[PDB]
């Protein structure tokens, strides 16, 4: 019993995993893994990174 | 219910308008208006300069 219960909480962390999105992109599924840049100044080259691993 | 309150505020970042500049936006046009308007009549009145001379 106890562990039936285990599985089905570490079935639900697993689609956390796979769920989590900003419209239609994934988050949390190793896309940001190597970070995004937005830039976020007027000239090129001013920029902050996001990253997100799996 | 987490991710639909961050979503929201997402979207709401993209789609809503702000007050506080539309308002500064509107007055500044009514302003212009108001002395375009007064120009344009003082425009039109520039042709009586040859009846003075005439």
């Amino acid at each position: 019993a106890l562990k039936a219960e285990m599985d089905q909480l570490a079935n639900e962390i697993d689609e956390i995993g796979k769920t989590t999105a900003f419209g239609t992109t994934k988050l949390l599924a190793g896309g940001f893994s190597a970070g995004k840049n937005f830039q976020v100044g007027a000239q090129d080259g001013e920029d902050i990174k996001v990253t997100v691993k799996a | 219910a987490n991710t639909q309150a961050n979503v929201a505020d997402a979207k709401s970042r993209i789609v809503d308008v702000d007050f506080a500049k539309e308002t500064s936006q509107m007055t500044k046009n009514q302003v212009l208006q108001q002395t375009g308007s007064a120009m344009l009549a003082q425009a039109n009145q520039l042709p009586q300069v040859a009846l003075s001379l005439l």
